[PDB]
C-alpha cells in the first residue's frame, strides 16, 4: 500500500527518547513520527517524543497530551512544511490494544489513518528493531514493510 | 406487559423528562392495542429492547418526540426499529409508505447517520423485490454510497450485504450471494443480534446458496462458523450437512438418494458432484499424494483415482480452468497431465510434518558446507 | 480560591443520551461546566481542569490540561451520547492525568458526571478512592442517575476518598426536575463556598 | 416563552466558542503569517 520510508535519525533519537525517558519494559516511549504520508510509499522525515504516561496495570489507563504536537507541528511547520504528520511511534517492542485508542488520537491529527511505529529498544533480533502499523478491521491493523532512505547525509 | 407502559411512563420521566413517551393519548394506545405482552415497540431503552412485533402503531407515537429527536432520544435511534421492526410489517407499501414518510428525510439524522437510513430506505426498497434494474442501479449507487465511506457500523454493510445479498437472494450468483451473505455473515460476525428463523433459514439459504454457489469448491467452509447447529441439524440441513459430506464423500447416491425437488430443482449438482468428486479427490491428491513437489497426477488411473472415469477424465479432468481451476496441460499419449496450481485450501495437519524436514535438511547439510566457508 | 488542577469526567451515556434537563443531559452537563470552570478559573486563574471520555465504549481524555477556554473549545464536539461508563478506568487516568498536572502545588481535583448506571466494584472504587486519597486528589462528582447513582459506590466513594473533604472528596448527586445542574451545583461545595484543599 | 432565551443563551457560549476558539486559531498563523513573511 503506502509502505514507508524509515528515518534512522528518528530511530536513533527514538531510543534516546527511550533512553532519555529511561523507559523500561514496563513502558514504551512514545512519540510523533514525521514525513509526508501521501504516496504508496510514505516517508519518515522525523519523529518526536510525546511526553506520555503508560499504565498496563489498567490497559486503557495511560496519559498523553496532543498539545505538544500542536505547538510542535507549528515549529515543525515553521521548521518545515514537509513535516506533515505521517503517524507516530512508541517504544514497543510490541503492541498493546490501548495502542488502538492511541492510534485513533492521531487519526484526528493525520491525513490517512496515521502510522504506528514499534521500535525494539533493545534492537534485539534482526532487520529492523521496528514495526510500523496502521489500524484496520474484527479490527485490522497491519505492518507494511519499511526501510531507510538517503539520507546519504545520514549515510556519511 | 406494561414494560412499554412502564417506560411509556418511566422513560417518559427517564431523564427524558415526562416525554411524548408519556402522553394521555400515548399510554392508552398500547393499552388500547394490548397490555397483553405483544406491542408497538415501547419508546427508547425498552423499545431499544422492544422490536415489538405487533406492528407498532406507536408508529405514530414513536414518531412523537421525533420532532424533539434533536433534543429527545437521539441516535440512529430510528431504523433501530420501525424502519427495521416495521420494515418487518411486511407489505410492499408499509416501509415504502414510511419511506414515503421518511424517505430518509427527516430533520437532522437523515435530511440534515441517516446514511444507514439511506442504506435502509434504499436497501429496504430492495428487500421488497423491487425490479432488478432499478435496484442494482441505485444499489450500485447504494454500493457507491457504501464505497467511500468510513462507517463504524458494519450495520451499513450489515444492511448492505444483507441487502445486496437479498439482491442476489433475488438472484442466482450465490457464488457472489452465498459468499455475499458469507461476507454478510462475517459482516454480521461481530454484531447484530438476530432470530433463529432469521439465522438458520438465511444460513440455510446461505448453505443453500453454497450449493447454488458450487462454486469454486468448497469442500470445507464457514460450516466451521456457527452456521451449523443453528442450521444442521435437519431437514435439508441433513442434506446440507451430508452435502458437506458430499463435499467430501462425493457419492452420488449418498445424495442422489437424498435428492428431492429443491436440490434436483438444480440437477447440475449431479454434475457439480462429478465436479466435486473430481475436485474433491483432486485437492488432496494436489494437497498430498505427491508431496515431493506435487504436480503430475497424470492422467488416467491417477485421474480415475478420482473414481470418476477416464472418459470423464477426458473432460472433467480435461477441463482445467474449463473446470475453473486446473493449471498445466496434457500429454495425452503418455497419458500425462501437466498441472500447476490454483488449488488452495483451508485445511491443516500434514505438510506441517513434511515442512521443516527438507527445511532442516539443506539446513543441516548447509552446516557441513556452512562450516568453514566464511569460517575458514 | 482554588489553586489546583481538576478533571472533568463526562459520561455521555445512558443518561446524557437522555436529556436530564434542557436541552439534553449531555448538553445540560455542558454549560454547567463552563459555569463550573468559569468559577473554577475564577476561583483562581490557572486553576486547571481536564476533560475525558468516561462515555461511549472508548475511554480517553477530551480536553487535556490547560486553564482554559480551550476546554470550552475542546468540549465543542459531542461524544457518544448513548455511551457507557469508563469511570474506573477513566477516573484512573484522571489520576494519572492529575499526576502530570502542570505546575503542581495545584492539587488534584476531579469533577465527574454520572450519565451511566455506574458499573464498578467497591474495592476498585475504593482503591481508586484510596489511590485518589493516596495521590491526594480532590473529587467532587456530578450524579444524576437512575434512582440516582447512589446508595452505591459514589456515596461510599466520596467518603472512601475522603479524609479531609475538598482535599479528598465532596459530592453532589444531581437532582431531577427543574434542576439546572449549574444551578444545582452552585450550592454544593463542588463549587463556590470553600473551593479547594 | 422564556426557554429559547435560556436555550439560545446557552448556545451563545457554545456560540461564543467558535469565534473565541478561532480568535485562538487566528493569532496562530497570524504570526506565522507575519513571522515568515516579515
Amino acid at each position: 500500500h503506502e509502505k514507508v520510508t524509515i528515518a534512522p535519525l528518528v530511530l536513533l533519537s527514538a531510543l534516546d527518547h527511550y533512553e532519555r525517558t529511561q523507559t523500561k519494559e514496563n513502558k514504551r516511549c512514545v512519540g510523533v513520527i514525521l514525513g509526508d504520508a501521501n504516496s504508496s510509499t510514505i516517508r519518515v522525515t522525523n519523529s518526536f517524543a510525546l511526553p506520555f504516561e503508560e499504565d498496563e496495570k489498567n490497559s486503557d489507563v495511560w496519559f498523553l497530551d496532543h498539545n505538544y504536537i500542536e505547538n510542535m507541528n507549528e515549529m515543525c511547520k515553521k521548521i518545515n512544511a514537509k513535516e506533515k504528520l505521517i503517524g507516530w511511534y512508541h517504544s514497543g517492542p510490541k503492541l498493546r490494544a490501548s495502542d488502538l485508542k492511541i492510534n485513533e488520537l492521531f487519526k484526528k491529527y493525520t491525513q490517512n489513518n496515521p502510522l504506528l511505529l514499534i521500535v525494539d529498544v533493545k534492537q534485539q533480533g534482526v532487520g529492523l528493531p521496528t514495526d510500523a502499523y496502521v489500524a484496520i478491521e474484527e479490527k485490522t491493523f497491519l505492518h507494511l514493510p519499511c526501510t531507510i532512505e538517503a539520507e546519504e547525509a545520514e549515510e556519511i | 406487559m406494561f414494560n412499554n407502559h412502564e417506560i411509556d411512563t418511566i422513560l417518559s420521566t427517564l431523564r427524558m423528562e415526562a416525554d411524548p413517551s408519556l402522553h394521555p393519548l400515548f399510554e392508552q394506545f398500547e393499552k388500547f392495542y394490548e397490555e397483553k405482552l405483544w406491542f408497538q415497540l415501547s419508546e427508547s431503552l425498552t423499545k431499544f429492547f422492544d422490536d415489538a412485533k405487533s406492528t407498532p402503531l406507536r408508529l405514530r407515537l414513536y414518531d412523537n418526540f421525533v420532532s424533539k429527536f434533536y433534543d429527545k432520544i437521539n441516535q440512529l435511534s430510528v431504523v433501530k426499529y420501525l424502519l427495521a421492526s416495521l420494515k418487518d410489517s411486511k407489505d410492499f407499501d408499509e416501509s415504502l409508505k414510511y419511506l414515503d414518510d421518511l424517505k430518509a428525510q427527516f430533520q437532522e439524522l437523515d435530511s440534515k447517520d441517516g446514511i444507514l437510513l439511506i442504506d435502509s430506505e434504499i436497501a429496504r426498497t430492495y428487500l421488497l423485490k423491487n425490479d432488478l434494474v432499478k435496484a442494482r442501479d441505485l444499489l450500485d449507487d447504494l454500493e457507491k454510497t457504501l464505497d467511500k465511506k468510513d462507517s463504524i457500523p458494519l450495520r451499513i454493510t450489515n444492511s448492505f450485504y444483507s441487502t445486496n445479498s437479498q439482491y442476489f437472494k433475488f438472484k442466482n450468483d450465490f457464488n457472489s450471494f452465498y459468499y455475499t451473505s458469507l461476507l454478510y455473515l462475517s459482516t454480521l460476525e461481530p454484531s447484530t443480534s438476530i432470530t433463529l428463523a432469521e439465522r438458520q433459514q438465511l444460513a440455510y439459504d446461505l448453505s443453500i446458496s453454497a450449493l447454488l454457489g458450487d462454486k469454486i469448491y468448497n469442500f470445507g467452509e464457514l460450516l466451521h462458523h456457527p452456521i451449523m447447529e443453528t442450521i444442521v441439524n435437519d431437514s435439508n440441513y441433513d442434506w446440507l450437512f451430508q452435502l458437506l459430506n458430499a463435499l467430501t464423500v462425493g457419492d452420488f447416491d449418498k445424495f442422489d438418494s437424498l435428492i428431492k425437488v429443491q436440490i434436483s430443482k438444480i440437477p447440475i449438482l449431479a454434475q457439480h458432484e462429478s465436479f466435486l468428486r473430481q475436485k474433491i479427490c483432486l485437492m488432496t491428491l494436489i494437497e498430498t499424494v505427491f508431496v515431493k513437489n506435487i504436480r503430475m497426477l497424470s492422467f488416467e488411473d491417477i485421474s480415475k483415482a478420482t473414481h470418476l472415469p477416464k472418459d470423464n477424465v477426458e473432460h472433467l479432468v480435461m477441463r482445467a480452468i474449463s473446470l475453473g481451476l486446473l493449471k498445466g496441460s496434457i500429454d495425452q499419449v503418455n497419458e500425462l497431465v501437466t498441472i500447476s496450481w490454483v488449488q488452495p485450501r483451508i485445511i491443516s495437519g500434514d505438510q506441517i510434518t513434511k515442512m521443516k524436514d527438507r527445511l532442516v535438511e539443506w539446513n543441516d547439510q548447509v552446516e557441513k558446507l556452512g562450516k568453514k566457508m566464511e569460517a575458514r | 480560591m482554588v489553586l489546583e488542577a481538576t478533571v472533568l469526567v463526562i459520561d455521555n451515556s445512558e443518561y446524557s443520551r437522555n436529556g436530564d434537563f434542557p436541552r439534553t443531559r449531555f448538553e445540560a452537563q455542558i454549560d454547567s461546566v463552563e459555569f463550573i470552570f468559569q468559577a473554577k478559573r475564577n476561583s483562581n486563574p490557572e486553576n486547571t481542569v481536564g476533560l475525558i471520555s468516561g462515555a461511549g465504549a472508548n475511554p480517553r481524555v477530551l480536553s487535556t490540561f490547560t486553564a482554559e477556554f480551550g476546554k470550552i473549545l475542546a468540549g465543542l464536539h459531542d461524544t457518544q451520547i448513548e455511551g457507557k461508563l469508563h469511570m474506573a478506568t477513566a477516573l484512573q487516568i484522571a489520576q494519572l492525568t492529575l499526576k502530570h498536572r502542570q505546575n503542581k502545588v495545584q492539587h488534584q481535583r476531579i469533577v465527574a458526571f454520572v450519565c451511566s448506571p455506574i458499573s464498578d466494584s467497591r474495592d476498585e472504587l475504593i482503591r481508586l478512592a484510596k489511590t485518589l486519597k493516596k495521590n491526594n486528589v480532590a473529587v467532587d462528582i456530578i450524579n444524576f442517575g437512575e434512582i440516582e447513582q447512589n446508595t452505591e459506590l459514589l456515596d461510599e466513594f466520596i467518603a472512601a476518598v475522603n479524609n479531609p473533604q475538598e482535599e479528598t472528596s465532596h459530592l453532589l448527586t444531581v437532582t431531577p426536575g427543574p434542576r439546572l445542574l449549574y444551578e444545582n451545583i452552585a450550592s454544593s461545595p463542588i463549587i463556590l463556598e470553600e473551593g479547594s484543599s | 416563552m422564556a426557554t429559547l432565551e435560556e436555550l439560545d443563551a446557552q448556545t451563545l457560549p457554545g456560540d461564543d466558542e467558535l469565534d473565541q476558539e478561532i480568535l485562538n486559531l487566528s493569532t496562530q498563523e497570524l504570526q506565522t503569517r507575519a513571522k515568515l513573511l516579515d
